């Protein structure tokens, strides 16, 4: 393909921290770049510092009361704001550190940057690695996420696309994100999460919309342990029927490490390899693509994965051996470029997948 | 044949409490109160499995939004709230009535979380240390590189910085006095620096070398609680109940188990780490330890056809058998088909080993471990499947440990090879249900006539009956018996579980 | 002072834990200087623990005169938190007892106030001087109204309860009261699989209402339910329906004592709802028997046969 | 002491118990019929049938007395607490306008069924006489058969996610965070 | 209630006054009983029946009123005048040991009195007040019936 | 008094309830020669006795009787109350003033044949 890259980092991003406990860390972003910059990848891809976003941007999607707690509260004073703080859900649930407001206009204002270079045609691809935050809905903070920036990049692409496909591979449901367009024709969003009595809830197989948007919302529930050659026997198919039934003109990406083997949270078997081929399938369709970093919370592993998938957009595939950037010693014993996978056992047996998917298609037919 | 539908229906159903909703059901449509398609939902719940009945009920009748489970509707009420920046495509395009909230979904209980062993969470917890240290680290940095662009000639993070150097409270008066004393913050911002780096050193190392031993067995799931799970499904019951599975699922719709060994080196490997086990065990006579042996070498030779002599140097055939020699048999079937699997992955695991390179730039410096190198359990050259079998002939021996065995079958096989855990123990539990082949009447009398027929070569179809009909004799009127068939074209075994058919 | 490590951040070795826990292409100060700006936004250019009324935990607003602590919604009127009354508090009763309780006399006030309503209601007058001296109170059913249900229940909370509301492991496949093997209903087979092979077998469920097995891949589903409600196989009746709307549902249990049955002497062509049993006065309970089901069945369809070739 | 209620409207306020304190449902309010016309309703479809005037002042008498005992009751024990929370709202949108909150005009006839249903133990917790009790508890079943009677037209059963007219509405995560939360 | 038509009416009278005032009561059983009307009538509208449902009511209706018209007929569907030749042809009944079946010795003008007074039996019963209906249905189908052949019959 | 015609003559005078019938005006009838001999109930007074002593309770000879009867389904709570009335004279109504399968099958046929030669 041979696309232009546009890479957007903020060099503040890092410096904020959830609790002391918290398994979510803005700091994986500050590794994924040090190895990226230190595999030279620099000179093949336009780098950027996007312009933070302003309380009237956020209130695009999100309302007027909750910017404008969110701007307001400190851990100083969260004291004064006791009937907000449950109204909101950023309480105990997602708590409230430093940096809460600058954390968030950065990966709200590098999604909408990016998104704007897309429809300039200034580039091809825009990566932001700070965004991905796909489970604030609107009025309240859910999954350590207190801003929905991919809602704000889809509206900024809804301004020059007609149809927009959404693409979501964390093992959580991306809820923000579908409920934000359940309703409309214009975004189509598809999930692979696990299903059961796992966080989001939501993301049952009858799920597939309301309204105008009845059947444009794709939800593949998934069992524990799916490997790569599971997962991409689910994922290209599934995929190439929306490619060519939905045609979207653009598809953001949420390239969440929580499906990566040897996760905190998740209940996945994947290796970095098989989470980098939904990447390369994705970019395998000539569209325009805004790939967003969201969940995990195994910094190792998820900044390995994104460096490669990074490398993998610029058409190279990177060495195994490290280039010795400044975490060396966050990458285990052999120091190598590469997630290993666990013995551990898959319950996606092919039936249940076959009836999923023949559940899908079945419902794919009324989009085209 | 309208008359009939409704016996037939009971039929198939077979049972009550079950034809009693059924019933309910139709009368629920004859009451106008459900439509046809649910009707016909329904019977296909009931009566799908079958094919003809369904259809006929289907051309009988006549039968020629979907809101989903995890969204609600709010009133129209609490739906506008004012977004200031909100355009007429962000109204035309967003969603303001159904919300889903997974509490809600959640049925108001709550979520299981995953469950995580031991050395994941050590993992987790040196790695939350690397963390602290980094984030306190850099944020002291990047607050001193603005401090010295600053002097020399984005908010809250030098607040925070020297809010925590100064915990006295002071602080606050310090940032104040700041943003009216720079080189006091920079003299002790950087003597902090230095401080909190020296001790990230040392804790680095202890990180390393504490991760450098877990890591492996974070990676291991099913291994860990492997030689647990063995020795309870490793049973005779167990065994019984998979095959009697088999036959009840093929009677509700003669070769129940079939094996294929495609591969005859395994067969004098597993004879190897069984003469082994029986030279080393202080738990049989010196004649009985040679008894066993022949018996093994004549049971494979005979049942096999492989041969009589490089094995003690290195036209279907059945045998009807009682629990001990199907229990036997599926043993020695368990080891080969465990060193099958570990040995079809020679050529890449062997090439994997061979060509794993490093890192120069500080693994091969700094940072790495002879540990399996000082005792040669790397598997450098020494063709990994011998180098496998030769552990464990040592572990069966005595003079090699469980955990470095496991350790290097992980380090060498990446947690594949977690199945060979046991194998002493699966070679000790084969030379046992051999010996109780030996000092059992009944199964010797069996074995004989097993003998008889294979190296008869040449009968009839009286073969079938009249020898199962004296095994039988031989055998007892309430247990089962089991037939085991060997066909040499495509050395293949086909097990059959003959319970009580023969009587 | 003390870190995730458990020590002041500065110190380092620990050497318990070091006995316990050992043995024995350019870089990124370039990223400063190629960050492009980029502006190009086309929007850029812009005393008890528990609550008195409801008893659940939760802030309270206590009162001093008495250990009685109420939440802020749970008072008449309610009271938001940030507007504090920032004075001295009390409760109904306090309020009532300190200022008008006059126990000697209490009863010529309270007929002053009977006479006082004489004119319009004397039958409600002793209830409305009753209420000045009762807190505010949650609302919950009399308990001679639950007890008409005997599949109703109470929750800790007092929230509505009812009958719906609770590696390779091959033992789930067997009953365990007889020992057979539970066959899926669906597929007629247990699909036990090995221990050789464990992806060979399949998930099994065992419904909880009529024992029914089924496997998690013949009806279509991914997990266990383990929290929720109970889980019902497909096998039962809807007892909620949306005829194309009309919403039709079926009557809840009602104590025998109270639970009338009739057979009707029609039992060819009798109008039911869904409440029958197969062999005051609204919730009888028709006993239907199958022959006149049948016939009914076969009535419908036959009549609907001749309104479809009418046309 | 002993009201005799028919089982259909036992029914009901057990369905309304499922859905305020199960699904988190409320009641739209205002309500299109309020207490007040229902009494109203009652009394004049009631009053025209009897002549007699002894038994015709009573029965104004106790529409007065059961109109002013819900509206001084409704915001003491008439509501869940999930309820709570609106009835507050309602109680800003009428100091915001001067004008007082009159209960009867706003709820209707799942809170009169509710609260003819503890006067029983109202009664119980009283010094009232006998004959007294005996009228009020002739009069509380006369009028509960009188609201059997016209039970269709007073309690649909309509979802809240199909008719935008149903008795009842769904709250949202940030009503029922503050409800049952602070 | 039950619509019985002005003609049939007529006919009741006629045989009160042919009965009480004038007394002639008719001949031993005729040539048309009431075996033969029933019959006749459950072939003849059989015919015009495409519901199993209809066709099974309208055969009980028919077998019930049989078996109804057996022991009601010498209970009150009889004048006083006549009771002696019921008792004599009882006393036949008892000598040539041969079973009595009242639906084929009277017809067609004792089953018109059989239905009659049916509303007056139903009210005094606890019959539901949909099974009440249908039969008062079948009875006034049935009257309608026996209005169309009049001629032939009475 | 005759209580069938509410006339007057030669009676039969009962001994539990004070009423008194012809010999005539019964179901059946009686020689007026022939005495009981003994005792002598009418319709009346003999389903008392034979409700409240013999049988076990009320209401439950009914439904054995309906179940009895459910062939003729819909008279059979007339055929139960037709046995407890005395005979009465016929007074103008004051305002004119697998046996179960053979008849499943025998419906449907019937039913079918009139489908068919009603469609055709
Ligand atoms: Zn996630
Ligand atoms: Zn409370
Ligand atoms: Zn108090
Ligand atoms: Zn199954
Ligand atoms: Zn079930
Ligand atoms: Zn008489
Ligand atoms: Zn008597």
């Amino acid at each position: 393909d041979k696309r232009r890259v546009a890479y957007f980092y903020d060099a503040d991003v890092g410096n904020y921290a959830y609790g002391a406990g918290h398994p979510m860390k803005p700091h994986r972003i500050r590794m994924a770049h040090s190895l990226i910059m230190n595999y030279g990848l620099y000179k093949k891809m336009e780098i950027y510092r996007a312009k933070p976003a302003t309380k009237q941007e956020m209130c695009q999607f999100h309302t007027d009361e909750y910017i404008d707690f969110l701007s307001r509260v400190t851990p100083d004073n969260l004291e004064m704001f006791k009937r907000e703080s449950v109204k909101f859900n950023v309480g105990d649930d997602c708590p409230v550190f430093d940096g809460l407001y600058e954390y968030c206009s950065i990966s709200g204002g590098g999604s909408m940057e990016g998104a704007a270079r897309l429809n300039r045609g200034k580039c091809d691809v825009a990566v932001n690695y700070a965004g991905g935050l796909h489970h604030a809905k609107k009025s309240e903070a859910s999954g350590f996420c207190y801003l929905n920036d991919i809602v704000l990049g889809i509206i900024e692409l809804l301004r020059y696309h007609p149809r927009v496909l959404y693409i979501d591979i964390d093992v959580h449901h991306g809820d923000g994100v579908e409920e934000a367009f359940y309703t409309t024709d214009r975004v189509m969003t598809c999930s692979f999460h696990k299903y059961g009595e796992f966080f989001p809830g939501t993301g049952e197989l009858r799920d597939i919309g309301v309204g105008a948007g009845k059947n444009y919302a794709v939800n593949v529930p998934l069992r524990d342990g799916i490997d790569d050659a599971t997962y991409r026997s689910v994922f290209e198919p599934v995929i190439k029927k929306i490619m060519e039934w939905y045609q979207p003109s653009a598809v953001v990406l949420q390239c969440g490490g929580d499906s990566l083997s040897g996760d905190r949270l998740g209940c996945f078997n994947l290796s970095m390899e098989g989470h980098a081929n939904c990447v390369n399938y994705v970019k395998s369709f000539g569209i325009p693509m805004m790939v967003v970093g969201g969940g995990g919370y195994t910094m190792r592993n998820v900044a390995r994965t994104w460096c490669f998938e990074t490398g993998l957009l610029n058409n190279v595939v990177l060495d195994k051996d490290l280039p010795y950037n400044e975490y060396y010693e966050y990458y285990g014993p052999d120091y190598k470029l590469s997630v290993r996978p666990s013995n551990m056992f898959n319950v996606n047996t092919p039936e249940y997948l076959d009836k999923v998917m023949t559940n899908i298609f079945a419902n794919l037919e009324n989009t085209k | 044949e309208e008359v009939t539908f409704f016996e037939k229906a009971k039929r198939y159903i077979g049972n009550k409490h079950l034809y009693t909703e059924f019933l309910k059901i139709l009368n629920l449509y004859s009451q106008d109160i459900l439509d046809l398609d649910d009707l016909v939902e329904k019977v296909d719940f009931y009566l799908g499995s079958n094919k003809e009945l369904f259809t006929w009920f289907k051309n009988f009748v006549g039968y020629q939004e979907a809101f989903g489970p995890s969204y609600k509707r709010l009133p129209k009420s609490d739906t506008f709230m004012p977004c200031s920046g909100r355009d007429d495509m962000c109204w035309e395009v967003l969603n303001d009535e159904w919300v889903g909230h997974p509490v809600w979904a959640s049925e108001d209980s709550g979520f299981i979380a995953h469950r995580k062993n031991q050395y994941e969470e050590t993992l987790f917890k040196i790695e939350e240390e690397r963390h602290e240290y980094d984030f306190y680290i850099e944020s002291n940095l990047r607050t001193i590189q603005c401090l010295e662009t600053i002097v020399n000639k984005s908010m809250t993070i030098y607040k925070k910085v020297i809010r925590k150097v100064y915990d006295k409270e002071r602080g606050f008066e310090i940032i104040d006095a700041l943003h009216e004393t720079a080189p006091v913050v920079l003299k002790r911002l950087k003597q902090k620096d230095e401080e909190w780096r020296r001790a990230q050193r040392e804790w680095n190392k202890v990180w390393r070398e504490l991760e450098q031993k877990v890591f492996f067995k974070s990676l291991d799931h099913l291994g860990l609680t492997f030689k647990q799970a063995d020795k309870k499904l490793l049973t005779t019951k167990q065994l019984i109940s998979e095959i009697s599975s088999i036959k009840v699922d093929q009677t509700n719709k003669k070769s129940q188990l079939d094996f294929d060994f495609p591969d005859k080196n395994i067969f004098y490997d597993i004879l190897c780490l069984a003469d082994t086990f029986i030279t080393h065990t202080t738990a049989y006579s010196n004649p009985d330890k040679e008894r066993l042996k022949d018996l093994l070498k004549y049971f494979i030779s005979l049942f096999f056809s492989i041969s009589f002599e490089k094995i003690e140097e290195s036209s279907i055939f059945n045998l009807f058998a009682n629990t001990n020699i199907y229990i036997f048999f599926r043993h020695w079937t368990t080891i080969y088909e465990r060193l099958l699997e570990i040995k079809q992955m020679n050529e890449r695991v062997t090439k994997e080993i061979n060509t794993r390179s490093t890192v120069t730039f500080a693994k091969d410096l700094d940072l790495l471990s002879s540990q399996l190198s000082e005792m040669g359990l790397d598997f450098v050259g020494e063709d990994a499947y011998k180098q496998v079998l030769r552990l464990s002939r040592r572990l069966i021996n005595g003079d090699l440990e469980h955990q470095w065995f496991e350790e290097s079958l992980r380090q060498a096989y990446n947690n594949k090879a977690f199945k060979l855990y046991t194998i002493d123990k699966v070679t000790q539990s084969l030379v046992k249900h051999a010996h109780t082949l030996m000092t059992d009447a009944k199964t010797a009398e069996i074995m004989a006539l097993f003998v008889k027929d294979r190296n008869a070569s040449t009968t009839s179809a009286k073969d079938q009956i009249i020898y199962r009909l004296q095994v039988r004799s031989h055998m007892s009127n309430t247990e089962n018996m089991f037939r085991i068939e060997f066909d040499k074209r495509t050395l293949h075994v086909s097990i059959q579980y003959i319970a009580l058919d023969d009587l | 002072k003390v870190s995730v490590t458990g020590l002041p951040l500065n110190k380092g070795p620990s050497e318990k834990i070091k006995r316990e826990s050992l043995w024995n292409d350019l870089k990124t100060f370039l990223t400063e200087n190629m960050t492009e700006e980029s502006n190009i936004r086309s929007t850029i250019g812009w005393n008890e623990d528990f609550c008195s009324a409801c008893n659940q935990s939760g802030s309270f607003l206590c009162c001093d005169t008495c250990p009685k602590s109420f939440h802020f919604l749970c008072l008449d009127p309610p009271i938001d938190p940030n507007n504090l009354p920032k004075g001295d508090w009390h409760c109904n009763e306090c309020k009532f007892k300190i200022f008008i309780n006059n126990s000697m006399a209490t009863l010529k006030k309270i007929e002053s106030n009977f006479i006082k309503q004489n004119n319009n209601v004397k039958i409600f007058a002793k209830l409305l001087f009753n209420i000045d001296s009762h807190n505010p109170k949650q609302f919950q059913l009399p308990n001679y109204i639950k007890e008409t249900f005997p599949a109703v229940k109470t929750g800790s909370r007092g929230q509505y309860s009812d009958e719906n509301d609770k590696s390779y492991n091959p033992d789930t496949h067997i009953d365990s009261n007889s020992g057979k093997f539970l066959i899926c209903y669906k597929c007629n087979q247990t699909r036990l699989g090995s221990w050789s092979h464990p992806e060979n077998s399949r998930l099994i469920m065992t419904c909880d209402y009529c024992q029914t097995p089924w496997h998690l891949d013949c009806v279509p589903r991914a997990s266990f339910k383990n929290l929720g409600s109970k889980w019902k196989c497909p096998l039962h009746s809807p007892t909620k329906v949306y005829k194309k709307y009309k919403v039709w549902k079926k009557q809840r249990l009602i104590n025998k004592k109270n639970q009338l049955y009739y057979e009707p002497l029609q039992k060819i062509g009798y109008q039911n709802n869904g409440n029958i049993q197969i062999i005051n006065q609204d919730f009888k309970i028709t006993q239907i028997d199958e022959n006149s089901i049948k016939y009914d069945f076969f009535d419908k369809i036959y009549k609907s046969k001749m309104v479809q070739k009418r046309k | 002491i002993s009201l005799q209620i028919p089982i259909k409207l036992k029914s009901v306020l057990v369905d309304d118990w499922e859905y305020v304190t199960k699904d988190k449902k409320i009641c739209r309010l205002p309500a299109d019929v309020t207490v007040e016309m229902v009494l109203n309703k009652y009394e004049h479809e009631v009053s025209q049938e009897l002549e007699s005037p002894g038994s015709q002042s009573q029965l104004s008498e106790y529409c007065a007395g059961l109109k002013l005992y819900f509206d001084k009751c409704l915001g003491n024990m008439l509501l869940y607490r999930l309820e709570r929370l609106q009835y507050d709202e309602l109680l800003k949108k009428s100091s915001k306008d001067q004008k007082p909150l009159v209960p009867i005009r706003i709820y209707g006839a799942i809170h009169l069924l509710r609260l003819i249903s503890v006067l029983p133990e109202l009664i119980s917790s009283t010094t009232m006489d006998l004959q007294s009790c005996q009228l009020l508890i002739k009069q509380t079943e006369d009028f509960l058969v009188w609201l059997l009677m016209h039970v269709d037209e007073y309690f649909n059963d309509k979802d809240p996610n199909r008719s935008d007219d149903a008795l009842y509405v769904n709250t949202s995560s940030q009503y029922e965070g503050v409800a049952l939360g602070m």
